[PDB]
RNA sequence: UAUUGGAGGUAGAGCACUGUUUGGACGAGGGGCCGGUUACCGAAUUCAGACAAACUCCGAAUGCCAAUUAAUUU
RNA sequence: CUGGGGCGGUCGCCUCCUAAAAGGUAACGGAGGCGCUCAAAGGUUCCCUCAGAAUGGUUGGAAAUCAUUCAUAGAGUGUAAA
RNA sequence: UCUGGUGACUAUAGCAAGGAGGUCACACCUGUUCCCAUGCCGAACACAGAAGUUAAGCUCCUUAGCGUCGAUGGUAGUCGAACUUACGUUCCGCUAGAGUAGAACGUUGCCAGGC
């Protein structure tokens, strides 16, 4: 869950960060999950990092599903350059989250362990989150 | 005309109750046979096209057609439209006399085991056999020929599938 | 399995619809064999009790006017954040 | 002003004022262009012709009416009563 | 590819102009066209 | 395995590809032809109103007899010409159906030109 | 058809059953100008098609 | 402005196309070996998920063009 | 011209996106092409339908050609893109 | 409404599966002498026929399995307004897409013979 293997166009207009989650608002794979309540751009280094945290705690007990994939590339201009002269080069890959989106799913592990793991993941992550269970009823 | 006579006296007779059919138009009938030479490496040659062009107009009684390559293929030099192969279509009585002249020449040269052919099929009723010029020529000896290939042939029948092509292989052949 | 409901009127604006939801009421419609397209509203808290009582599928008595309609939930809407039910669809079997 | 950094995409053509040129309900004289296009976004219908540039022009005088052809195409017509 | 001028083999008039390749057609391309002087289709040749 | 087909579906695919320019008006109506394994029909039709203005066939008892099929076509054509002259139709657009203008369809056409219909 | 080459239903009158039910471009001398079979060449003179099969020898 | 008629593909949605992608079925190719087996790995085929200025089976609001025409203005 | 000059790049045409569903619309914004070619790759008349996939086989680098049912065109359209 | 032509309609029209049938119309068929038929096939195409045969193409009836059509209500978005600087809020219009019920195994003009 780091980078797209290939993209057609590599310097893309930045994403819209205003509105509500187009989809992925439900736990489909897991038992407990984690959704977001603000919006931010979530980078690959942050996802990888929240993952290590979550899965160190669960001690390789149950499964994990990352629901957010970093698709959009972003650019940064070289240091100390003036304005103009083209667009800069790719610095990282992102994937926009908006209030509602589930970011992580888990199963095959007790409820309290899952809640602790998703808590530890939440702090390595730049968006306010919430703990959710597989919606039923 | 020879096997056509046999058809209307025996095949029409026996096959009609080998499987139950109401009409006699429900009966398997052989339509034609395509005799495509296949593909010989005439990329540096252009003579072997004619070996086969003259083989087929002698083997069957009709000028063959050299269907040039469709798509451009690497490995062998087949550029878009390289002339290769030759496919004759036997529809009328010739289908019969030539078929007859196949079973009546198969055994001496084919050198086959159980039966001449087996499950060499495409699964839907067609032969796809490939003979390395063994039995094919009584008319003209192996003595006046130079290259070796497998004339590819299939079976165009009103029959449904190769399971039926076996019961019509009881048409003098060897299943 | 004896839920009741009240009928809503034409042209319920955005403000009216959103205010119902603040008073703990969810809007819904019924359809199917044996009836017509009647738009009703039910008290959410109560509906949840019936569903946990009968589950996903249940031939439920539904209170409209004076007539009770044998009805089951075709399908439903939910708000994941601010947990609250949004619109219930109902088909009658009878 | 920066320095040597340069881009390989600063080029474009001049747009062609294509699209519609008359609406449903107005009197066009014959020859009036109704819809400059490429390919066939709209085929000619009654009393309408196809230019070399896929342009659509009325054959005669009359009113103009856009309509449906099959499931997902459009044609154009002109009718003379005026 | 080169430009070509076609002249009426009867009239003489250089009436038309066009284009030919000098490798594919390395010859005086000939084509019947209208000599508006003779009011008819005479043969026209490149020169 | 191959399936033989009736020759009419193909015929009517090519038909639509010719009816594309050929459309009968009231002034210049369209003469269709429907060739069967044993018969040949013909209708004069204005497509701007969808009305058949005249008809003739090899089954029509007036024309039914014993001939070579090309020969009765020569009779279907002659009849269609007469019926049209009564209604006042001079110029027509010959629709060959989707049949090659040859043999029967040709015979019918030639016959109508040899009797009056200006096409 | 059109410019098609010669191929005639000749009498392949071989000594092994006289299977003269074939055809070909073997327009050879008719050593046996019979009538039950084609009055053409019995170009088939010796074979095992009707005599010695590996299955039915 | 009210009422009709129409061109167009944005917002939003969607994955039917070009792609970008996360899990799960399911048989199989070079190949672990002796053509091989089994793991797999390159895909075929499915079921559930998602992403897009230069994707679209779809598709607003509003703008625009014009009317047998009205009503108010200038 | 130039987010001050200089240096680097660019300059006319065509296509696409940015462009906010008519049209138009800028930046040293994001992508590519052109300075031709075709006496048939033009006109007209009459015919014909494709890529791939397996049920596969004389070759079988796999798929050359050949066979058969599906193939919405996934192919072709002289070239860039629409 | 049959049966065959020939327009018209957004596949509600279609695909499939099943069941019938020939009212002399349609096909399949049977042949190459002819007009013709080519490249590469009488296949096709053209033509000459009718011994056959409902077997298929065709037509009629069934069935929503597939495709197609598809609301109500809710939601997203948004014109205008009023707050406000919030990845906003409210009010008022308009109002999707997806999905759900359902629709639906077409209607249909003319012409000719039918009954």
């Amino acid at each position: 869950m780091l980078l797209p293997k290939r993209v057609k166009y590599r310097r893309q207009h930045r994403p819209k960060t205003t509105g509500r989650s187009k989809g992925g608002n439900y736990v489909t794979f897991g038992e407990f999950g984690l959704q977001a309540t603000t919006t931010s751009w979530i980078t690959s280094r942050q996802i990888e990092s929240a993952r290590i945290a979550m899965t160190r705690y669960m001690k390789r007990g149950g499964k994990v599903w990352i629901k957010i994939f970093p698709h959009t590339p972003y650019t940064k201009k070289p240091l100390e350059v003036r304005m103009g002269a083209g667009k800069g080069a790719v610095e990282g890959w992102i994937a926009v989250v908006k209030p509602g989106r589930i970011l992580f799913e888990v199963a095959g592990v007790s409820e309290e362990v899952a809640r602790e793991a998703l808590r530890l993941a939440s702090h390595k992550l730049p968006v306010k989150t919430k703990f959710v269970k597989r919606e039923e009823l | 005309n020879r096997l056509k006579e046999k058809f209307n006296t025996e095949v029409t007779e026996n096959l009609m109750k080998k499987f139950n059919y109401s009409s006699v138009m429900e009966v398997p009938k052989i339509d034609k046979i395509v005799v495509n030479m296949g593909v010989g490496d005439a990329v540096q040659n252009s003579k072997v096209l004619d070996n086969a062009v003259e083989e087929l107009e002698l083997i069957t009684g009709q000028k063959p057609l050299v269907t040039k390559a469709k798509k451009s293929i690497a490995t062998f030099r087949l550029r878009e439209g390289m002339p290769i192969g030759a496919k004759v279509t036997l529809r009328g009585e010739r289908m019969y006399e030539f078929l007859d002249k196949l079973i009546s020449v198969s055994l001496p040269r084919v050198r086959d085991f159980q039966g001449v052919s087996k499950k060499a099929f495409d699964g839907r009723g067609n032969y796809t056999l490939g003979v390395k010029e063994q039995l094919i020529f009584p008319e003209i000896d192996y003595d006046k020929v130079s290259k070796v290939r497998g004339m590819d042939i299939v079976i165009v029948t009103t029959a449904n599938t190769d399971e039926e092509a076996r019961e019509l292989l009881a048409n003098f052949g060897m299943p | 399995a004896s839920l009741k409901s009240i009928i809503r009127q034409g042209k319920q604006t955005r403000s009216d619809l959103k205010q119902l939801r603040k008073s703990g009421k969810v809007p819904a419609v019924v359809y199917g064999y044996g009836t017509k397209n009647v738009s009703v509203k039910v008290d959410e808290v109560e509906f949840i009790k019936v569903i946990r009582e009968v589950g996903r599928n249940g031939v439920i008595e539904l209170g409209v006017g004076s007539k009770t309609i044998k009805v089951m939930v075709a399908d439903y809407q939910f708000d994941p954040l601010k947990n609250q039910i949004t619109h219930i669809d109902f088909l009658a079997i009878n | 002003k920066k320095g040597v950094s340069s881009t390989k995409n600063g080029r474009d053509s001049e747009s062609k004022r294509l699209g519609a040129k008359r609406a449903d309900g107005q009197f066009v004289t014959g020859g009036s262009i109704l819809y400059r296009q490429r390919g066939t976004k709209i085929y000619p219908g009654e009393n309408v012709g196809r230019g070399g540039d896929d342009t659509l022009f009325a054959k005669i005088d009359g009113v103009v009416k856009f309509e449906r052809k099959g499931r997902d195409k459009k044609q154009v017509s002109v009718y003379a009563v005026a | 590819r080169v430009n070509v001028t076609l002249a009426c083999t009867e009239c003489g008039d250089r009436n038309y102009i066009t284009t030919k390749n000098k490798r594919n057609n390395p010859e005086r391309i000939e084509m019947k066209k209208y000599c508006p002087r003779l009011n008819k289709y005479t043969l026209h040749r490149e020169t | 395995m191959i399936s033989k087909i009736d020759k009419n579906k193909v015929r009517l695919k090519r038909h639509a590809r010719v009816r594309t320019n050929l459309s009968g008006t009231a002034e210049k109506p369209r003469l269709n032809v429907y060739r069967s394994n044993k018969h040949i029909y013909a209708q004069i039709i204005d497509d701007n109103k969808g009305v058949t203005l005249a008809q003739a066939s090899s089954k029509d008892s007036d024309i039914a007899t014993t001939a070579t099929k090309v020969e009765l076509a020569t009779k279907v054509g002659e009849a269609i010409a007469k019926k049209a002259a009564d209604k006042g139709i001079k110029e027509i657009v010959f629709d060959r159906g989707g049949y090659l203008y040859h043999g029967r369809v040709k015979a019918l056409a030639e016959a109508a030109r040899e009797s009056g219909l200006e096409f | 058809q059109g410019i098609h080459p010669e191929y005639h239903q000749v009498i392949f009158l071989d000594t092994t059953t006289n299977f003269k039910f074939l055809s070909g471009s073997t327009k050879t001398s008719s050593e046996m100008m019979e009538w039950e079979d084609g009055k053409e060449y019995p170009v088939i003179r010796l074979d095992i098609s009707s005599d010695s099969h590996p299955f039915y020898t």
